[PDB]
């Protein structure tokens, strides 16, 4: 399934804490 | 030996030659008293 | 009418296997300034165990070497070194992968396993199939990743092929997913040529010739550092309409407070852990006491009230466990700031009580086109007080990745008492001009950005993983984590050029000393 | 009690501001005590804590040989107690900084964390603070953004990331601060829908029963049709039963 983490099967991965992103 | 007992040792990191349990295994060899942690009677660590 | 009308007609635990290729092929660097690919698939293995201790620590993972002039496993397969067999991840095993990382790492592996050797898949996928089946444990996935960097290993030899593709087919028939890790090679690595018949899925954009290394091979070095929990429910309740009526429920907590583990005693000489053991005996009697022979008591200004423990229990005793429907409030009766306990999700169970599944589906619809939120008291066990609660429903909800983000069902949200709120001083009313107004609306536009609801780390969390990290595999000091909490005033400051002055200016009179 | 700190939006702007605990759980304030039933007296009943390891005799150990140790998947890390306080991650404590501002609709109560709420007004004096706090309320309810704060009660409180956003009323405004979760709070659960799913849809009778069902239930009237919802069931006002 798309979108799904190689470490642990059937729990979805999430990219790192990207923390406060000023916009343009 | 005689002269080696009764001291409170403490190996944590060895060297390459001789890793940490061997060397372990050596001083209780010599009758020294190994303890995996310092503590409040202790004469060294290594 | 004859012989003719009279008859008719997320359990377990996952695990995984490192397949590594031991061909001189594997250790040749292309140029300098660069890794080799046997380097890449150990550091992938050594990420990989690290992201399970941490995530999952109840997995299972094993590593095996094909290729190589020594062998070792439970069949005798020749060529066939399982390193590791299938057992709990540990600080050991990524010590005992540490020594084949370093390039003397590299001349021991040549030296106490060789290279070189010929090899035939139909063998490592035949100790990969025994190795699964020596565990005992319930098997909710099981994984094969192979690291190699060849396309065609058999480019000679149809015989072999043949038996690689049975034995892949027969694998994934039983159960086994296969994936490949494609390392670099010199003129390119094509999956077409050999592996279709061994993939278990192949990906819509896949047989074209890959030159640049597998992309799952940065998400397997990305660590992650986060308890995983599978899914389970904190109790199941039974919502009551009526006296007559009622529906099983299964309760769930969406967001957790995530804690670090708790600490245990160790013996400090021997480093091994210890057992608690508490009692209470007759300060005179000096025997074992039970708590049957002791009673409650309190006092209260020269006066002792003592009840039994059963007393105690039956004090907070009202209604038995579950959820007792009351009357529908509309939502706008639902204060945001009143806020009291985390939230938790209700949802159909239909195993406890058969058509409850429908029941919850209708309530769930017809309250969303209301826009009305079910109150009802909640007892989460018996000998609790109950608490007023409401279930606002739940809307499912799909991103363009039709992935789900919020689950169908009820939001319970605890409604706090009278006695909960807090009186607060006398304040007076200071209103601010609009020209104030106005330059702090600058400053917030300027200050604008994006809240995703995993955009922060919890600071003392990662530290305390690092610390033990460094501590467990002896680094010579542990990672800092950048605490993502902080202001970053830096950018703040840079956006607002001359904004804080003239606010500052318009609001703050000349004397003053923050 | 007032908990004094100081907004800062940056290295330059900041607002002294007081914060009270608006919701707070209610608890009892007196414990029980345990007493022998043949005396009523708590000096002879007392609590003693023995350690033994695991081996056949069950030799004691003393409180002074014991060390903190955590688990490490099967494998066990010593890590002492001082050695803990010497790597912990330090922090400034009472600190109440300005992350940055997002969109209200972007935050949803549902992933509201913690077990208290606060309330944050100027500081009890000067107006200059007032004037700042009403300016910035008054800017976030224009604009329907909140702000996300760092919250820290002091420095050996773990620091937390919330959300504070405006409150005016008739004869008070202040900012609300409710704390939010951390990636690692959040449980990824996936369940089942019901809308597609056939056997689980209920018909256009069941329907129509629910409805009526909701309507006869409702716990919200209409004030003589003034455009002012009445509360026929205000459990908010409801004193917690369990102390009466």
């Amino acid at each position: 399934c798309p979108g799904e983490s190689l470490i642990n099967p059937g729990f979805k991965s999430k990219k790192p804490a990207g923390g406060v992103d000023f916009d343009e | 030996s005689n002269i080696f007992e009764d001291v409170e040792f403490c190996v944590m990191s060895g060297t390459d030659s001789q890793p940490k349990p061997d060397l372990e295994n050596r001083i209780a060899e010599f009758g020294g008293y190994i303890v995996q942690n310092p503590g409040p009677d202790t004469y060294c660590v290594i | 009418s004859g012989w003719e009308s009279y008859y008719k007609t997320y359990s377990g635990r996952d695990s995984l296997i490192f397949l590594v290729d031991a061909s001189k092929a594997m250790f040749e660097s292309q140029s300098e300034d660069e890794l080799t690919p046997f380097d890449m698939s150990i550091q992938c293995i050594q990420s990989v165990y690290i992201s399970k201790i941490i995530s999952s620590d109840r997995d299972l993972l094993a590593v095996v070497f094909y290729g190589t002039e020594k062998d070792k496993n439970s069949v005798n397969f020749k060529n066939i070194y399982v390193l590791q067999e299938l057992d709990n991840p540990g600080a050991k095993r990524i010590l005992e992968l540490d020594q084949f990382k370093g390039q003397q790492g590299q001349k021991r592996f040549q030296d106490m396993m060789g290279h070189g050797s010929d090899y035939s898949l139909s063998e490592v996928l035949w100790v990969c199939a025994n190795l699964f089946s020596d565990v005992q444990f319930k098997m909710s996935h099981k994984r094969i990743m192979l690291f190699t960097n060849e396309d065609n290993p058999h480019g000679n030899d149809s015989a072999k092929a043949s038996r690689a593709r049975t034995k892949a087919g027969d694998l994934r028939d039983t159960g086994i997913f296969l994936d490949l890790m494609h390392l670099k090679k010199p003129g390119g690595f094509d999956i077409s040529l050999f592996y279709r018949d061994i993939i278990s899925i192949a990906e819509d954009e896949d047989l074209r010739v890959h030159f640049e290394e597998s992309s799952k091979l940065e998400d397997l070095l990305r660590k992650v550092r986060a308890k995983e929990t599978r899914k389970r429910a904190l109790s199941r309740l039974k919502l009551k309409l009526n006296k007559d009526i009622v529906i099983s429920v299964g309760i769930y907590n969406l967001v957790q407070k995530a804690l670090k583990p708790p600490p245990i005693k160790l013996y400090r000489e021997t480093n091994e852990p210890v057992k608690t053991k508490t009692r209470t005996f007759n300060t005179s009697t000096g025997g074992l006491l039970l708590p049957s022979d002791t009673k409650r008591s309190q006092i209260y200004g020269s006066r002792q009230i003592i009840l039994e423990k059963e007393e105690t229990e039956e004090l907070k005793r009202f209604d038995d466990p579950g959820l007792m429907l009351m009357g529908f409030k509309p939502l706008v009766l639902l204060k945001k700031h009143h806020y009291l306990r985390p939230s938790l999700f209700v949802y159909p169970e239909e195993s406890l009580v058969i058509g409850s599944s429908t029941l919850f589906s209708a309530l769930l619809i017809k309250c969303l086109e209301k826009e009305v939120a079910a109150l009802c008291r909640y007892t989460p066990r018996r000998n609790i007080p109950p608490y007023f609660v409401a279930l606002v429903p739940q809307e499912e909800e799909l991103d363009d990745q039709k992935i789900q983000v919020t689950p169908p069902g009820f939001q319970l949200v605890f409604l706090p008492f009278a006695d909960d709120k807090r009186k607060m001083p006398f304040t007076e009313k200071i209103m601010a001009t609009p020209e104030q107004v106005g330059k702090m609306k600058a400053i917030v536009e300027k200050l604008r950005f994006t809240y995703r609801s995993d955009s922060f780390e919890n600071p003392v969390l990662q530290q305390h993983f690092r610390n033990l990290e460094a501590l467990a595999l002896d680094l010579m000091e542990p990672e800092q984590a950048v605490d993502l909490t902080l202001p970053k005033v830096e950018a703040m400051n840079k956006r607002l050029g001359s904004l804080v002055d003239e606010f500052k200016e318009l609001v703050y009179p000349p004397d003053y000393n923050p | 009690i007032h908990w004094p700190c100081r907004l800062t939006i940056g290295s330059n702007l900041s607002i002294r501001i007081a914060a009270y605990k608006s919701i707070l759980q209610e608890r009892v304030k007196k414990t029980w005590t345990v007493v022998d039933a043949k005396t009523l007296k708590k000096e002879d009943i007392q609590k003693e804590t023995v350690y033994c390891l695991n081996d056949d005799d069950e030799t004691e150990v003393l409180k002074e040989d014991i060390i903190q140790g955590f688990r490490y998947g099967s494998d066990i890390v010593p890590f002492s107690k001082v050695d803990e306080e010497q790597m912990k991650y330090k922090s400034e404590g009472k600190c109440f900084s300005v992350l940055g501002f997002c969109k209200s609709s972007q935050v949803q109560r549902r992933f509201f964390m913690g077990n208290q709420v606060l309330k944050v007004f100027a500081a009890r004096d000067d107006e200059a603070a007032a004037v700042a706090l009403s300016s910035l309320i008054h800017a976030l309810d224009d604009l329907d953004m909140v702000a996300i704060v760092r919250y820290a009660y002091d420095k050996r409180a773990n620091p937390q990331v919330g959300v504070a956003f405006p409150h005016i009323k008739h004869n008070y405004e202040c900012l609300v601060y409710v704390q939010l979760p951390f990636m690692e709070d959040l449980r990824q659960y996936m369940f089942s829908s019901l809308k597609n799913s056939k056997k689980y849809a209920p018909t256009e009778a069941q329907l129509n029963a629910v409805d009526a069902l909701i309507d006869s239930m409702s716990l919200a009237k209409k004030d003589e049709k003034t455009d002012t919802l009445e509360d026929l069931f205000p459990t908010t006002k409801i004193p917690n039963p369990r102390f009466q």
